[PDB]
């Protein structure tokens, strides 16, 4: 191996993987339990909205796609003799902790919004019109994490 | 693996006498209940013999 | 073959592996912590009603 | 409240609370209900004729 | 579970037959499997004395339960014919097709050689060998995967007949068929990979064995050209077979509405079809975990009895060995028998419920009332 | 009553055991680990049933 | 929050379940045309409550035994739900115990003061709020007798702590004040445990409702300011629970006046209870607003705020259910709607 | 002592016995108290039930027995020339099998109070009683077939 | 607090010792411990298949402890429930096989070898493969438990009061498992690309 | 990899862009969490208020942005020549930048979660709220307006 | 100080002997710190049931014994010029003898407060607490029987 | 690199703008957020309040602007192989002006809670409360001060 690529690069390689596996899994398990808590709690009044309530954990399972994604993308460059450079592997480390955290914070985000609005509709459903906008600007905050991750990932397999 | 065949064949046709041979009462159950017997067992003594033609590790032991 | 000062990777091994031990008895002691008894249906209670 | 048999309901009922109070009763003085196994090929008649 | 859809006829009728034969390819033991046909036996001769007596607590589900688990114990008997472990013990009825060199040496292990096959069961080599438990792990793999595929395709059909009896046109082209081509072209091209793996000699063949596990990555995220593949056309079959699938999750999308609002519940049950058929495929392992579970806890078991009673076959040997074997039968009956074998019907049911029923099942419907007399005559309170 | 079972069951067991050890089989005494005095294994075997069906016979009841 | 299935799971599943059995609003509009107190029965009879309405005779059936089962059912129910649980959750219905505890402390004072022949009293305590050292404040006799009886052995010490000097009330009304005095002092103490020992959502939501639980105090004290020659603004600063929504900027504010006119005025200062002050009912309203909060804490539905909210949700259906029975055994049809069922 | 074989991994294989067996002993005890919390609440409640509700207790034992089980199984394979691969093993199984059995232990216990409530409140839930502690318990299984495959593995080889 | 005071000595004390260790010229010293390539690929590979089995059941027995006392709340009320919860029960279990097929995975997929540049490098990679791709597993499995365990116990009590309700809110759940099976499927991916040791 | 810049050197300056994408990610999630729940709170008692309330979400997305500019320019800047200078200024700004907009985030959502009340209560406060969010903005562009002036610094010195 | 045997050999032995008391003990006093506040809050209203309901104490008494008895047993194996591996093998077992301990000790405690309270309540249910105490207590034969296993295999033969 | 300026004394530089700006920037944002909630719930009540009321807001800005403005300083004094005193100033004036801003954030928000609260009942006390708002801002001043004259040593003789 040479001075450029230490044993240790794919090994961060991989933690960018797992992390952008973990972490964003994490973000929408969090997101999908509150979307499901409200989802209940708006129902068990009233079923008009069984149906309008799957738009929050759609968010969530938007997140989970982006995590996926990610971790997919990460792993296009592991082998057993890559002569991979510890600039792509810390690279792909910070990329990794990227898309997972970026993906938590914005199903948490997202899990609490639809919480609320859940519970919101129970009164004035037509607040829905409102509730998906906040729902949308909060899902924005993981499309574009995705986005800078994808740019990073890109840059460390330059 | 021809033997694994030859008992296809043999259960096959024993399941299709049994199932024609339906006692006088409860008749689809009966059918029913047999052919889908003889078949699991099939499918079980056929796995088995299909692993066991042809193994891919032998065993070993310090016990003989 | 050592690293940092006087320890080695045999023992960073094992202390690493006890810390995660370490850690799942931690959490086995939060979860034993959290124990208590129902009173109210494990003791008799002075209401004339509802007892 | 608008059964046909509502009333003989009631009737069926109160028959029902005297049979409780005899059974209170035999148990009470531990009777051996000796009609048990009578009930039994009671069940039986019922199922076959 | 559940109240079935109305027809003709009686339905449920294949759990009636699966239940113990998929309880018994987890219970594995022949010998724990005869003791429980016995118990079975003995609580369903005595059925006159059974309705006499009380029905009990447990018992009652026990008693009504007289001929499920008596099936249970003839399934779980056959099983152990196959497995040879009577209690962890190859009786080797048969001839053993392994052999090792002709001189083993004095305390050094060696690796055996076969010339065929063994009859039924696993071969009875394969006692407390080093191998033993790694080829097992291998032979129940695709045991599991494949016994589990069968179920699942059959229960399918049963699927297909039931909308067949109703017309359901659309409901068939947009549910029976795509779903087949999903799990018939991933799942079912699996099992046909693992059964090929096995019927080519690729020690004789000098064939590479291709993983099949790998062979699957390869499928899932490349057009294949694994390190070592069935067939030439095979990698390009399973490549078309990939895209066949991928192609299928429109049909499912779009082909059922065929004119809507509820076309979410279409599209949320096509997703959960999906879904639930990977995860129950990949489920049936599940099996394998408990067959092994009851494997290796008879094995120690026995161990324990041998330590206890064996010692040094002395005349205090023996009378250790007396309270040893009562102890050891004691703890297998009831550890083993009364749990492992609850739990292991438990197991299989849930199975059922869970990939069975759930390709078939059409939902809820109205329970028939016979409006007979009960004639309790008892239980005043 | 109950243990008349449990003494049958380990008499047949015993007598199974005693009968493998006298015919050497590939398990118990053919195992180097096990010890290979197969004789003496057949003898506890044969003797354990021997107290087994003893205490069968003990727990036997008319009615 | 997901740590509350570990210790309050099954208590939360069976207290919903419990919420789902409340009265329905198309089967209170059927019991209330039948204003006849047997067909009343009967429809309540057809009501998830069950067969209550058959335990007793239809001779001494009326309102007020409809009540006493109701408060007999609410009695059997929370006791079921209180020893099933433990832990925190065993904490929050001490507490709620408590809350009516208060009130059966004040009807044990009463025959102290003024010989009463307890008797009558023990036989009549509410039992939601039994005190374990209730029939020893029955012995006793002396207010220091009976203050020993409290501040020793009875939970409630640390109120009576906190205020009741001696016990004398020779000038000072059991129900007026020192009714109003222990419930401030519990008012104080359910704050603080709620903001210190329970988690969110239940700790905001907890937060919000006995805040509305204090004004409604506050405002039931500020409304009997005008009618006392005692009660002084000095005294009233100190007969508010000194915690909740509308304190400080409307609690002080309402404390100092002493007119009419501060009384309504000072509502105004907070949104919430925009013309309660100035249209409408007192109770009614606060039972509106805080059946309100009930259906709001019960939708968050994982909280140990769910308790609480069907305590108090079906409290209002308790009332609407006198208030029912009342109005249509007793023929009093005009008002036979005012009773709250939005559950 | 060597690259492939020194002295720490077989204490890795002893320590990972040990561990297993400790911590499935202490997640069935936890299960078992708490299981014992509601069965004691049931039967001074309702008296019919304190033998129904002795089977999650029972399958808590069996739990701690699953435990014991592979800590034997672990223990009798341990060596002092053992090699660097069954150490690790080794100390994998008993991590493993421990965390299962932890986890199997108080889920059984939760489930098994909440049952013992149902029960005390109404006799029909054992139907569902038994189905979740089952589902409980097949984790349990789970981390068995781990450790199991783990430790039979442990010894294919040493240098 | 304890723990925290805990947590600031831990971090105070590493602070100091990297501080008088780094002014110094031994600096490097540390980083050769960050570098830390000697760690044994056997270790690691044992260590991410138990944690991945750990975490996996972790997980599986949270969501199926919080299920199962959601249902035998509900069963007090309404039997169907009681009947209905199962199915949240087998989403635990999903996630347990998750789990369990990884592990499994992992334990067929490893070697045992000695040949030293091959060790180093291939071994290495595979054992942080191993590693981490069992953890990531392993949390993904923990993640999906628990949010299948509160899904399923807001499920059943919506099945206290509708089959509608249940009928619907099944819908969280089937999106649960889904992350569970994509949180296995990335962990099937990462073993994949992982080697047979050297 | 020489003595003033190891291979390691690259590892400080993609730390500090996923520092600067993700504390500032956190800040704008915290802040848009608490804005959403005071939208669903007040808007049912008032619908009218909640159009006028969206406009703080906007300014927690804009406290995003500034991050997502920021690791952008961090990871266009990537490189492993002279990533030791740049990527240890890379580093800090990253740190910087996302301490900031995580503080700007969290003070927006603490200011909107009254703010929206008080529209809802009165439309004349509402100039006000959003005067007050005003410094929010400010305090996410100060910190913008460093990780720029550090990145600007962090490769144009490096040899 | 060997390959296999350093200077720190007994150490471990002694530490695992120390273990194996000390936690077994305090597992043994949670226990019997639980059955004695539950005896005294029962006596005052069953003495004649409470002054029979000691056996929870003594349960724990016995788990104490056991600690104390595989400490001993430890002791016997400790020695200077003993390896360094059978060192570990009895601080293993040590530590396994008092987890198995403490979790006995809890269950124990947990299971008899409960049950001696039932019976001052309902005396139908002392043989169900007899019962519960008996199968937490199967826990620390478990626990006892690993520690002793492990403490054979560290007396076998070593370098 | 040598010992006088060695290779990470402008990541020492970058650390320390960083940490001035980012600690002042947090004390900024936690002030403005509550003297803003304060003002929110107060100006509801009081639009005549409302416009004296975001003087507290005005003091966060200067906090901000404080630690900006110290972080200018600092990381326009970071530069290639300087010496590593530069470094260690940058990292001294920055930990020094950010604890200080945030001091200044925390006393000037509380200072400025109370303020509106009281102020919202009483408009003359206003006026008074400038005087303690005018301490924090003193406060603030001084941390900016000691941050100048640190930044001042950097840029002194050195090698």
């Amino acid at each position: 191996s040479n001075i450029y690529a230490p044993l240790y690069a794919p090994f961060f390689g991989f933690a960018g993987c797992a992390a952008a596996m973990v972490l964003s899994c994490l973000g929408a398990a969090i997101g999908t339990a509150k979307s499901g808590i409200g989802i209940a709690g708006i129902g068990t009044f009233k079923p008009e909205l069984i149906m309008k309530s799957l738009i929050p954990v759609v968010m969530s399972g938007i997140l989970a796609i982006y995590g996926l994604v990610v971790a997919v993308l990460i792993a296009g460059n592991l082998s057993p003799t890559e002569d991979y450079t510890l600039f792509n592997g810390f690279m792909h480390l910070s990329c990794g902790l990227c898309v997972g955290f970026a993906c938590l914070s914005s199903g948490y985000a997202i899990g609490m919004v639809g919480d609320v609005g859940v519970r919101k509709y129970m009164h004035q459903p037509r607040l829905f019109v409102g509730i998906v906008l906040i729902l949308i600007f909060s899902e924005v905050l993981g499309l574009y994490g995705m986005i800078v991750a994808l740019i990073l990932n890109t840059r460390g397999s330059e | 693996f021809y033997t694994v065949v030859g008992v296809f064949i043999v259960v096959s046709a024993m399941s299709v006498l049994f199932w024609i041979m339906a006692p006088k009462n409860n008749q689809a159950v009966w059918r029913s209940t047999v052919i889908l017997t003889l078949a699991m067992m099939f499918l079980m003594w056929a796995i088995t013999f299909l692993c066991q033609l042809h193994p891919l590790v032998a065993p070993r032991r310090s016990d003989l | 073959d050592i690293l940092s000062s006087i320890w080695t990777e045999g023992l960073l091994m094992c202390l690493i592996v006890s810390a995660l031990l370490l850690f799942i008895l931690i959490v086995a002691l939060s979860w034993i912590s959290n124990l208590d008894i129902t009173y109210g249906a494990l003791e008799k209670s002075t209401n004339p009603i509802k007892k | 409240f608008q059964r046909t048999f509502v009333n003989e309901i009631r009737r069926l009922d109160n028959v029902e609370r005297q049979y409780r109070y005899f059974y209170s009763l035999l148990k009470k003085h531990d009777i051996k209900l000796y009609e048990g196994d009578t009930d039994k090929y009671l069940d039986g008649s019922g199922e076959l004729y | 579970y559940g109240i079935a859809q109305y027809r003709e006829i009686n339905a449920g009728l294949p759990t009636i037959v699966t239940f113990p034969f998929m309880f018994a390819i987890m219970f594995g033991d022949m010998g724990h499997g005869f003791l429980m046909t016995l118990a079975a036996l003995s609580l369903v001769l005595n059925e006159k004395k059974i309705n006499k007596m009380k029905r009990g607590e447990i018992f009652d589900m026990a008693f009504t339960g007289r001929y499920i688990i008596l099936l249970m114990g003839v399934f779980s008997m056959y099983t152990g014919f196959l497995y040879n472990d009577i209690f962890s013990k190859t009786m080797t009825i048969f001839k053993s097709g392994w052999k090792w060199p002709d001189h083993w040496k004095k305390g050094e292990s060696i690796t055996a050689t076969s010339v065929g096959t063994y009859p039924i069961g696993l071969d009875w080599a394969w006692h407390g060998t080093e191998n033993a438990l790694l080829f097992s792990n291998s032979y129940k793999m695709k045991l599991s995967i494949l016994m589990g595929f069968i179920h699942m395709t059959y229960s399918y059909f049963f699927s297909l007949a039931n909308h067949l009896y109703f017309n359901s046109m659309i409901d068939i082209i947009g549910n029976f068929i795509p779903g087949l081509l999903f799990m018939q072209g991933i799942f079912g091209y699996l099992s046909v990979c693992i059964v090929y793996k096995w019927a080519v000699d690729w020690v004789k063949d000098g064939k590479p064995a291709p993983g099949l596990l790998n062979m699957l990555i390869n499928m899932f995220l490349s057009p294949g050209t694994i390190d070592d593949e069935l067939y030439p056309h095979q990698a390009k079959v399973q490549v078309f077979l990939l895209l066949m699938a991928l192609v299928c999750i429109p049909w499912l999308l779009l082909v059922k509405p065929l004119h809507g609002d509820i076309m979410i519940h279409q599209v949320i049950h096509t997703i959960e079809f999906c879904l639930n058929c990977v995860s129950h495929t990949a489920s049936y392992l599940r099996l394998w975990a408990l067959s092994l579970a009851h494997a290796q806890l008879s094995s120690v078991l026995w161990t324990m009895t041998i330590q206890i009673a064996f010692g040094f076959r002395g005349f205090v040997g023996v009378f250790m060995t007396v309270a040893l074997f009562a102890m050891w039968f004691a703890l297998t009956c009831a550890v083993l028998v009364l749990m492992e074998g609850t739990s292991a019907m438990l197991h299989s049911l849930r199975l059922h419920w869970v990939e069975s029923m759930s390709k078939f099942f059409v939902g809820e419907g109205l329970p028939y009332e016979p409006f007979a007399f009960e004639y309790k005559d008892m239980e005043v309170a | 009553w109950c243990c008349t079972v449990l003494s049958a069951f380990g008499v047949v067991i015993l007598s199974v055991i005693a009968h493998l050890f006298n015919t050497n089989h590939e398990s118990f005494v053919g195992s180097i680990n096990d010890p290979e005095d197969g004789p003496a294994v057949a003898h506890t075997v044969y003797l354990a049933a021997l107290v087994y069906l003893v205490f069968f016979v003990f727990c036997g009841f008319q009615v | 929050g997901v740590y509350f299935n570990i210790d309050n799971g099954f208590i939360e599943g069976v207290v919903r379940g419990y919420r789902n059995g409340l009265l329905s609003n198309n089967q209170y509009i059927n019991l209330t045309q039948c204003d006849t107190l047997e067909d009343l029965k009967l429809q309540l009879s057809s009501t998830d409550y069950g067969n209550f309405l058959s335990s007793v005779s239809s001779e001494s059936l009326t309102t007020s035994l409809i009540q006493e089962y109701a408060s007999s059912k609410l009695y059997h129910e929370f006791n079921y739900i209180r020893d099933q649980s433990s832990g925190s959750t065993r904490k929050f219905m001490d507490y709620i115990t408590y809350g009516y505890m208060i009130d059966n402390v004040a009807l044990m004072i009463t025959g102290t003061i003024h010989d009463r022949d307890k008797g009558e009293i023990l036989q009549r305590c509410h039992p939601l709020g039994w005190f374990d050292t209730l029939p020893t404040l029955s012995v006793a006799t002396d207010l220091e007798s009976l203050y020993e009886t409290v501040l020793v052995d009875t939970p409630l010490a640390p109120y009576f702590k906190n205020c009741f000097d001696t016990a004398e009330e020779l000038d000072d009304m059991n129900i007026e004040i020192i009714r109003n005095k222990l419930y401030k002092a519990y008012l104080e103490d359910f704050y603080n445990f709620v903001t210190e020992e329970i988690p969110e959502p239940a700790k905001e939501c907890m937060q919000t409702l006995l805040g509305f639980e204090a004004d409604r105090r506050s405002i039931n004290i500020a409304l009997n300011s005008l009618q006392s020659s005692d009660i002084d603004p000095d005294l009233k600063s100190d007969l508010l629970p000194n915690i909740g929504k509308l304190y400080p900027l409307a609690t002080f504010h309402l404390a100092q006046a002493q007119d009419f006119e501060g009384v309504r005025a000072a509502l105004a200062n907070v949104y919430e209870y925009r013309g309660f002050l100035e249209t409408g009912n007192l109770e009614d309203h606060f039972y509106q607003l805080e059946m309100e909060l009930c259906r709001d804490a019960f939708t968050q539905q994982f909280a140990i705020s769910t308790v609480w909210a069907w305590m108090k949700s079906k409290e209002q259906e308790v009332r609407n259910i006198t208030w029912i029975a009342e109005c249509i055994a007793q023929n009093q049809r005009e008002r036979i709607n005012n009773y709250i069922s939005v559950y | 002592m060597t690259e492939l074989c020194p002295v720490y991994a077989p204490f890795f294989g002893a320590i990972g016995c040990a561990s297993a067996i400790i911590f499935t002993s202490l997640g069935a005890a936890y299960g078992t108290a708490k299981s014992g919390v509601g069965i004691c609440a049931t039967c001074v409640l309702r008296p019919d039930l304190l033998f129904k509700n002795i089977v999650p207790v029972i399958m808590a034992g069996i739990i701690a027995i699953y435990g014991l089980v592979v800590s034997v199984l672990v223990c009798y394979s341990l060596g002092q020339k053992q090699a660097l691969y069954t150490g690790f093993i080794q100390l994998g199984a008993g991590l493993s099998v421990g965390l299962s059995g932890l986890a199997a232990g108080f889920a059984i216990g939760i489930v098994g109070d909440a049952g013992v409530r149902g029960s005390s409140q109404q006799p029909r839930l054992f139907v569902g009683m038994i189905l979740i502690l089952i589902f409980a318990e097949v984790l349990g299984l789970y981390g068995l077939i781990v450790a199991l495959l783990l430790n039979s593995r442990a010894t294919q080889d040493v240098v | 607090s304890f723990s925290h005071f805990l947590y600031y000595l831990v971090l105070i004390v590493v602070i100091v010792y990297g501080l008088y260790k780094l002014f110094t010229g031994h600096g490097s010293d540390i980083n050769f411990g960050k570098f830390l390539l000697r760690t044994s690929p056997y270790m690691w590979a044992n260590l991410g298949i138990a944690l991945c089995v750990g975490l996996s059941v972790v997980g599986a027995a949270w969501g199926i402890f919080i299920t199962g006392s959601s249902m035998i709340g509900a069963g007090v009320r309404a039997p169907r429930i009681t009947t209905k919860n199962l199915i949240s029960i087998i989403f635990c279990e999903v996630v347990a096989i998750y789990g369990l097929i990884i592990a499994i995975v992992f334990s067929s997929k490893l070697t045992v070898a000695t040949a030293e540049n091959m060790y180093s490098k291939s071994n290495l990679y595979t054992g942080y493969s191993l590693f981490w791709a069992g953890i990531t597993v392993g949390a993904s499995n923990l993640i999906c438990g628990i949010a299948v365990g509160i899904t399923g116990a807001t499920a059943a009590i919506s099945d206290a009061a509708d089959s509608a309700l249940f009928v619907k809110i099944l819908v969280i759940e089937i999106f649960g498992s889904i992350l569970g099976l994509l949180g296995l499927i990335v962990g099937l991916l990462m073993a994949g690309k992982a080697s047979e040791f050297q």
